[PDB]
RNA sequence: UAGAAGCAGCCAUACCUUUAAAGAGUGCGUAAUAGCUCACUGGUCGAGUACUUAAGCGCCGAUAAUGUAACGGGGCUAAAC
């Protein structure tokens, strides 16, 4: 069993054992530098600077298993459509358009962390996230 | 204020009846304390195994089974019980249930395979039992065992004249 | 079909004091006129009227049975005291049960429209539509769902899905009932 | 009325119950308890069980239904299993000790409190900061535990005082919680 | 915004999925989470319950200075309506 469960967001290609990583790793007796090295090794194949979510389970035997899932969907959509800062009035002030093909590709890519059984359902989850961020749905 | 409840209950009964008529084999599991993640993983495993597991109202399920000629002990419906219909791999479903019972507190309260009300012991035996392909492989191995023994004995006897 | 039937019996009191006594006995004085007949003075059970026609409009039509005859009547008027929720007179306009007739009927808007969702402007050009039917089949109100109506879309009168024996009567069939710009 | 008033009363084998002339006697392994029952309610012992009903349907009788059902139930559970309510003494220098049929409490006051224990009730210690009152009557047990708690009611700044074990004390802050 | 991880604050929550059922979260409380709870739904139990409307009597609101002192008194659960 895992003694501690930690959920964090990390900068892909920039995983270092600074204050944040040390605070995350020290509470559960987990090697913060080892976790940072594993995160860098995993996120080398990820976009540099991308905030990849990380779920870490630290057992009683001091071992920690840390998995970096698909990065934030809001971050991925903002990168795709050139969105850096989320539009405040996401209901009216559209920040951009989320293309149908781009949404389908993003949903297929992030289907690992999405619990849907249909590609249409995954694309709908992506589109709902885009609407919540304020991105106008692509027709 | 009661027609709407009647309509919702009728729709639930119809969906449950469709599942019960589509499922060749059925089982009921008491999953009290089975966490959200554990339930999601168990449902994913059942879906991969082709079974459909879902929570069904005890009274509605009992009425539907009484209509459909399912004469099981009501103790199976006693307790929050997810009904899982498996039509192809009953051994696989039982093995998955046993694995969940090992890795969590879920219990296989009742079972119904070929209209046979399987109690705790019968359900455990069925779950430990393997599938049809594995059974064929085991029967083939058992049948070939005498042939392999005879061939080995003949080889040893022939060598013993060296 | 019962829920459109109403039991009455004749009254011969005809006074303010008499009407007050009737309403104390928990009934409603009422009169029926139309079709050139002599006016019929009758009384109605208040509990029955409340139970059945708690939502009556100008276009509601119903059946009066005095045990010996049937009448098809509109609720032409109803004198209501708002403070005490008290009906204290009913006017029933009779019509012929088999004569086609016209009547403006209001619309009821349902659903959330995609256009208004995305920045459309509701403009309810028409609050009612002239329809045509026999009295017993007149629609109380005609429904309209806006959900598929996207931006820059107007609603044609033919687009209104209508009850079975109800038919449009507008001279301008192509006028728009509600627009979303 | 409501289902507690009509819910039947099971009788343990070791426990005997008897009803007569507006009185009930319940004799068990650990003692004997008595109760008055009002005229409007009738109590019956049949088939090793106790049932209660009402001759009338006035609201006094409605309430009495449940009241006497519950009392007789607690009257039977006591004679079989006895009632016990426990307490904890928390705080610097607070102590409790026992001598015979009385308890001595050190609770910060300039006098050491003696406490006569009423008859029919026993007191059990666990070290010098844990108490448990046991007895035949739930009413008496609650009374004693309450009066002991009143000897030094708890406080919210540090949890000091005499608390019911099941109780949860809402807690405030003092100096350093207001830190800016 | 510095934080806002459901709970300073802006916007909707036409955000989807596994859906039994889970709200862009009901409250408590954390700089920020964290943490504890609820709507929500499942099992044990086994009929009325939950919100309102109109009337007949009632409750609190009710509160000055020589002495009970706002039934004439005694008293009255009718000897009240």
């Amino acid at each position: 069993k895992a003694i501690s469960w930690i959920k964090l967001q990390v900068p892909a290609a920039q995983a270092a054992p600074g204050a944040k990583i040390g605070q995350a790793l020290g509470p559960h007796g987990v090697s913060g530098p080892q976790f940072v090295k594993e995160f860098n090794e995993r996120t080398a194949k990820m976009d540099p600077g991308i905030v990849v979510p990380v779920i870490i389970t630290v057992y009683s035997d001091k071992s920690f298993s840390f998995i970096v899932k698909t990065p934030p969907a809001s971050i991925l959509i903002k990168k795709a459509i050139g969105i850096e800062s989320g539009s405040k009035k996401s209901n009216t002030d559209k920040v951009g358009t989320i293309s149908k093909e781009k949404l389908m590709e993003i949903a297929r890519i992030k289907m690992s962390d999405l619990n849907a059984k249909s590609e249409s359902a995954a694309f709908k989850i992506i589109a709902g996230s885009a609407r919540s961020m304020g991105v106008e749905v692509e027709k | 204020m009661s027609a709407k409840i009647n309509a919702k209950k009728l729709e639930m009964f119809d969906l449950l009846k469709q599942f019960i008529d589509s499922k060749q084999n059925l089982f009921f599991l008491d999953y009290r304390g089975l966490n959200v993640a554990q339930l999601t993983e168990l449902r994913n495993k059942i879906e991969g195994e082709h079974g459909s597991l879902k929570v069904v109202k005890n009274n509605i399920m009992k009425m539907v089974l009484k209509e459909k000629n399912i004469n099981v002990v009501d103790s199976c419906l006693v307790g929050p019980t997810v009904v899982v219909t498996a039509l192809e791999e009953a051994n696989v479903i039982a093995k998955i249930f046993y694995d969940f019972v090992k890795s969590s507190t879920l219990k296989v309260k009742g079972g119904f395979v070929l209209g046979e009300f399987y109690d705790e012991a019968k359900v455990q035996a069925y779950s430990k039992l393997p599938t049809k392909k594995e059974s064929i492989s085991l029967f083939a191995s058992v049948l070939k065992a005498p042939v392999s023994k005879l061939a080995r004995t003949l080889k040893a006897l022939a060598d013993v004249k060296n | 079909e019962n829920s459109r039937v109403l039991s009455c019996q004749y009254r011969s009191s005809f006074g303010s004091s008499n009407a007050r006594r009737i309403r104390a006995k928990s009934e409603i004085p009422a009169v029926v006129y139309g079709q050139g007949k002599d006016v019929s003075h009758l009384r109605i059970k208040s509990s029955e009227f409340n139970k059945k026609f708690a939502k009556f409009t100008d276009n509601t039509v119903l059946i009066l049975d005095d045990g010996k005859l049937e009448r098809c009547v509109f609720v032409k008027d109803a004198a209501e005291n708002i403070a005490s929720k008290l009906i204290y007179h009913i006017d029933f306009y009779e019509v012929d049960r088999n004569v086609e007739l016209e009547k403006y009927v209001p619309i009821k808007l349902i659903g959330a429209s995609i256009g208004v969702k995305e920045g459309g402007i509701l403009t309810v050009l028409k609050e009612q539509v002239k329809v045509r039917s026999l009295p017993l089949d007149l629609p109380e109100f005609i429904e309209l769902d806006l959900t598929p109506v996207n931006k820059g879309d107007s609603v044609l009168l033919k687009d209104l899905v209508l009850p079975s024996n109800v038919r449009l009567a507008e001279n301008d069939e192509n006028l728009e009932v509600v627009i979303i710009k | 009325m409501s289902r507690i008033g009509r819910l039947p009363i099971k009788i343990p084998d070791a426990v005997k119950v008897d009803v007569k002339d507006n009185l009930v006697i319940v004799e068990g392994i650990r003692g004997r308890l008595v109760q008055d029952i009002k005229d409007s309610i009738n109590v019956k012992v049949e088939n090793g069980s106790v049932i209660v009903d009402r001759v009338l349907n006035d609201k006094k009788a409605k309430a009495y239904h449940g009241l006497y059902r519950s009392l007789i139930f607690n009257m039977v559970k006591g004679v079989t299993e006895g009632f016990s309510k426990s307490l904890t003494i928390n705080g610097i220098g607070y102590r409790v000790e026992q001598q015979g049929n009385s308890l001595f409490l050190s609770l910060g006051y300039s006098t050491q409190f003696e406490y006569v224990i009423p008859d029919g009730i026993s007191v059990k210690l666990d070290g010098n900061t844990k108490i448990s009152v046991e007895g035949i009557d739930k009413f008496k047990v609650g009374q004693v535990a309450a009066e002991i708690r009143s000897l030094k009611k708890p406080e919210p700044y540090k949890g000091k005082g005499i608390k019911y074990d099941n109780e949860v004390i809402r807690r405030k802050v003092g100096k350093s919680g207001v830190k800016k």
